[PDB]
């Protein structure tokens, strides 16, 4: 199989104060970008290479004709005929022409067929329908483990699950334990689940496949399980890989006796996902990461220990994690010296990481309200209740 | 093409009609001058709607 | 000859016609129509049609054998 | 206080004054950086997708044209009722997938004896005549089937099911390895058994272990497999599995997670095919059926009728001795010390299913790796059982 993907550019942020150290670094980046551009431009400027075989290729193309419809090789018969299902779904007993690589024909591979008199005339190993292609990460997110405040145990567990096996896994079979196939993140909303997924996708060395969960569902019958199958086939094909299925409760809810055809198809899509998750060995280098807020509403077969062993809890940030988050999100700010930031952290609330980020943004807005950018403590004081909208006093005192 | 299936033109990007109808082609006739009170609400809505769009530099 | 050509153009608006939805306009004379037969086609708009009434998702009748937005 | 909207002068002054002297070049350079990335992405190309072209000199392009002009494709279909042919009604209703269904007569090259209901048949375009029967074939690479002749799990690898494994012994060992006792006792050997219990209890694993120790090959039939894509012909698929079990000296046919099948049009066709392959097949055979479900009552009432399923077997959660035994059997394959109080761990994980115990051992290994120690301690097991158990 081929290798992983998700190329990203340089972290930079070695300085962030625009003290020209950022300028030399971005200048080096842009200069090398110019070097790449000039090199490839001048390569395509002088690159004469074509024809060669030609007439043999010309006649094999003439045999192929135009257009050639791609189909899915469902089954093979004696090595001159096979069973191939067209993208409509109707399948035909067709002949396999001599010039096709009999080694490549394997149930599932996309096979080029003649438009008239269907016949296997070529094999496509890179069908990758646009949906699953989109679900693949190309430009890795800019967030990083430095951007995450707190969640030391969470970062540690997620790295033990989806970094340590891809890097040196000798400890795992040294101890005889299988690597954890699949991890699931859960907790209250805005606690750092999707942020941790971004961070993992940044410091990664494997194909990262971001999935919405609700994206897997498709209108046409059989498109859902087919999409799930293709997604995981791409994951194995580009192994090692990480499949991130955000908001798994979009499909992971309790299984119940389906009546409507749509509910039956949803159940079938989940059954296909679960069967696929069982399909690849835990020794295999494809790991899945699913996040959700309503953990209790999940199917207790999706979270079976034989399927998804790890379960990373994301509690509302504590006071020390709150202060780490505040340090992170006020780092770029030009805070005045009077701000303490400890009064907000003190206030016993349910401030999340997202809530802290919003408090900081609102404080900046309130500073802009007074035409300043130095952001005093009063701006944070008002911003706290500006963002935090909404026990009867002396009950529990 | 008809049945030769030959790419012969490039068409604008696909937006399905159901969501293309969602664009506000014909602007509605309601001004801030017809909104009584809500001055604080209007400023708050503007600080999120137009201030980031008009000037993200701040 | 002009009268004859106008007669031909008028006759191309005869019945039966398949209903479709005018998805988007491409050129002054071509458009993308989603035929009610469940397929989308890149077809040609008849010249005589008022362009201003050609709005997205407006139901349009297409020629049976050419799908042209008649 | 009425807060003033920032004026154009105010915007202009905010953009300057309180700015670093390097805002301009930094922002410009980063913009050109992104633009150059986009240019490289747009012009780097795609590279030829490498269609499945065989190496030269392997091609018979002349004979390829001969086939393309003479040999014809055939649509395949799920054949149905024979219309009671009797050589005067050779027509059969055939179902070409999502396309329609047609009554069609045979080709002269085929005989009616080679055509029966339910099989895939290749039919021509012109007249839809069935031109050749196409058996769905049987291959361990395809489907998910027995894929096992001698499972690697013995009675040693199963613990905490002592009464359970003893009842299973009664079920399978006594008839298979001692037929003479039920011969001279004049009693039919048990015809069917249901191993019903909560998930992760070990049903699958106990079945596999008894298959290994009964000198018969284990059969793995995942239900969702034939509920999903491999549905329909699944009747003929299990037909062939049972037939090969006939050819095989002894098969231990167990249908994994039969909760997926027992709970129905092709599903009913399938379990009536097992009606033909247990009721129709002699009850004396060595290919005994093994039923195991997460939902016991889900099985159709016509299945457990006397003369189809003799016994029902309850896999309960392991006890204290059972939990320590599974802990030992799972830590044997692990790097630990020799003074691990497994009894302590078994006590600390009450009402815990076997899968929870294997996950506890895995987490103990994880904790050992966390400290970068090659040997897990009792402390690691304690914190692991604190983690997994108690949820
Ligand atoms: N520990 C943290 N340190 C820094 N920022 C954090 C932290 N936790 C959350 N945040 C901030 O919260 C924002 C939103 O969080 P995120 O998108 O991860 O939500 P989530 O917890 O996955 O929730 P949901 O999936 O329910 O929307 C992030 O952009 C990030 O800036
Ligand atoms: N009695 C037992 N002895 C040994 N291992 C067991 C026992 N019960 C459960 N297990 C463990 O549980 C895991 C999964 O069990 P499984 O057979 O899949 O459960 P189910 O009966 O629901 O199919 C196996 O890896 C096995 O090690
Ligand atoms: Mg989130």
């Amino acid at each position: 199989t081929k290798g992983p993907d998700a190329a990203s550019k340089l972290p930079l942020v070695t300085p962030h104060t625009q003290c020209r150290l950022k300028l030399l670094k971005l200048e080096r980046i842009k200069d090398y970008l110019l070097m790449e551009e000039e090199f490839i431009r001048n390569q395509e400027q002088m690159k004469p290479l074509e024809e060669k075989q030609e007439e043999e290729r010309s006649k094999v193309d003439d045999l192929r004709g135009t257009p050639m419809s791609v189909g899915t090789l469902e089954e093979i018969i004696d090595d001159n005929h096979a069973i191939v299902s067209t993208s409509v779904g109707s399948e035909h007993y067709v002949s396999i022409l001599s010039f096709v690589d009999k080694d490549l024909l394997e149930p599932g591979c996309s096979v080029l067929l003649n438009h008239k008199v269907h016949a296997v005339i070529g094999v496509l190993m890179d069908d990758t329908d646009p949906l699953v292609t989109v679900m693949k990460v190309e430009k890795a997110p800019q967030e990083t483990y430095a951007d995450i405040g707190g969640l030391d145990n969470q970062i540690q567990e997620i790295k033990e699950s989806v970094e340590l096996p891809l890097t040196h896994p000798e400890y795992y079979e040294e101890m005889g334990i299988k690597p954890p196939k699949g991890v699931i993140l859960y907790g209250p909303p805005g606690t750092g689940k999707t942020l941790l997924a971004k961070a993992v996708a940044n410091q990664t060395s494997a194909t990262f496949l971001r999935v919405v969960g609700s994206e897997l569902i498709q209108k046409y019958l059989g498109d859902g399980p087919k999409l799930v199958r293709e997604l995981f086939r791409v994951a194995e094909e580009h192994a090692p890989s990480i499949v991130f299925i955000d908001e798994i409760d979009a499909i992971g809810t309790k299984r119940y006796d389906s009546n409507s055809g749509g509910e039956r198809e949803i159940q079938r899509t989940m059954l296909e996902l679960l069967n696929q998750l069982d399909g690849f060995d835990s020794r295999g280098d494809v790991k899945v990461i699913m996040a959700t807020n309503r953990i209790e509403t999940l199917d207790p077969a999706l979270i079976r220990p034989g399927r998804i062993d790890r379960k990373i809890e994301f509690p509302l940030p504590d006071e020390k994690t709150k202060k780490r988050i505040f340090q992170i999100h006020t780092s770029r700010m030009t805070l005045a010296d009077d701000v303490t930031l400890d009064d907000l952290i003190m206030a016993k609330d349910d401030l999340s990481g997202a809530d802290i980020k919003a408090i900081c943004t609102e404080a900046g807005l309130m500073a802009l309200r007074e035409r300043r950018m130095k952001v005093t403590n009063e701006d944070f004081k008002k911003s706290k209740e500006n963002v935090l909208y909404k026990t009867p006093e002396g009950l529990y005192l | 093409r008809n049945d030769s299936y030959t790419l012969h033109k490039i068409l604008p990007n696909k937006v399905d009609p159901l969501v293309s109808l969602m664009m506000v082609e014909k602007v509605p006739d309601s001004t801030y001058e017809m909104i009584g009170g809500l001055d604080k609400q209007i400023k708050e809505i503007k600080e999120v709607i137009e201030l980031p769009v008009k000037h993200p530099e701040l | 000859e002009f009268l004859h050509a106008q007669e031909e153009v008028k006759r191309i608006q005869s019945i039966p016609l398949v209903i479709g939805q005018f998805l988007e306009a491409v050129d002054q004379n071509t458009a993308i129509v989603g035929s009610t037969t469940g397929s989308n086609y890149y077809v040609r708009i008849l010249s005589t049609i008022d362009r201003e009434l050609l709005k997205p998702n407006a139901s349009v009748a297409l020629h049976k054998h050419s799908n042209a937005l008649v | 206080k009425p807060i003033r909207a920032l004026d154009e002068g105010d915007i202009a002054l905010l953009k300057t004054y309180g700015q670093s002297t390097y805002s301009r070049q930094i922002k410009q350079v980063e913009d050109d950086i992104q633009q150059l990335l986009k240019k490289i992405n747009e012009l780097t190309g795609i590279k030829e997708s490498d269609t499945g072209l065989a190496p030269p000199a392997l091609w018979d392009l002349a004979a390829d044209k001969q086939t393309l002009q003479s040999e014809q494709p055939l649509q395949v279909a799920r054949c149905t009722k024979i219309i009671n042919a009797d050589s005067e009604d050779p027509k059969y209703i055939i179902n070409v997938k999502q396309f329609a269904k047609f009554v069609v007569d045979l080709s002269d090259q085929v005989a009616p004896t080679d055509i029966e209901e339910g099989m895939r048949v290749g039919v021509d375009r012109n007249k839809y005549q069935i031109h050749i029967p196409l058996p769905p074939k049987i291959d361990p690479t395809v489907t998910m089937m027995q894929v096992e002749e001698k499972p690697d799990v013995t009675y040693s690898d199963v613990g905490g099911c002592k009464e359970q494994i003893e009842k299973l012994r009664e079920v399978v060992e006594t008839p298979l390895l001692h037929p003479e006792r039920f011969v001279n006792l004049g009693i039919e050997p048990p015809k069917g058994v249901l191993l019903f219990g909560p998930p992760g209890t070990g049903k699958t694993l106990c079945a596999r272990a008894v298959a290994n120790r009964t000198d018969a090959c284990f059969i793995r039939v995942i239900g969702s497999e034939l509920v999903q894509k491999y549905v329909g012909e699944g009747a003929r698929m299990v037909r062939e599995l049972f037939e090969m079990a006939r050819t095989k000296k002894a098969c231990l046919i167990f249908f994994d997670e039969i909760d997926a099948i027992g709970g129905d049009n092709e599903v009913q066709r399938t379990m009536l095919e097992l009606i033909n392959q247990l009721d129709g097949f002699d009850p004396r055979g060595n290919i005994k059926v093994l039923m195991a479900t997460n939902r016991p009552d889900t099985l159709d009432p016509a299945l457990m009728r006397p003369g189809r399923l003799d016994r029902k077997i309850e896999f309960s959660l392991p006890d204290l001795e059972g939990r320590t035994h599974i802990f030992k059997i799972h830590a044997r394959s692990m790097s630990v010390e020799r003074d691990i109080r497994f009894e302590l761990l078994a006590r600390l994980c009450p009402n815990s299913t076997g899968a929870e115990i294997r996950s506890v051992c895995t987490e103990a290994g994880m904790f050992a790796i966390r400290a970068r120690r090659k040997i897990a301690t009792e402390k690691d097991f304690l914190e692991a059982v604190n983690k997994v158990i108690k949820s």
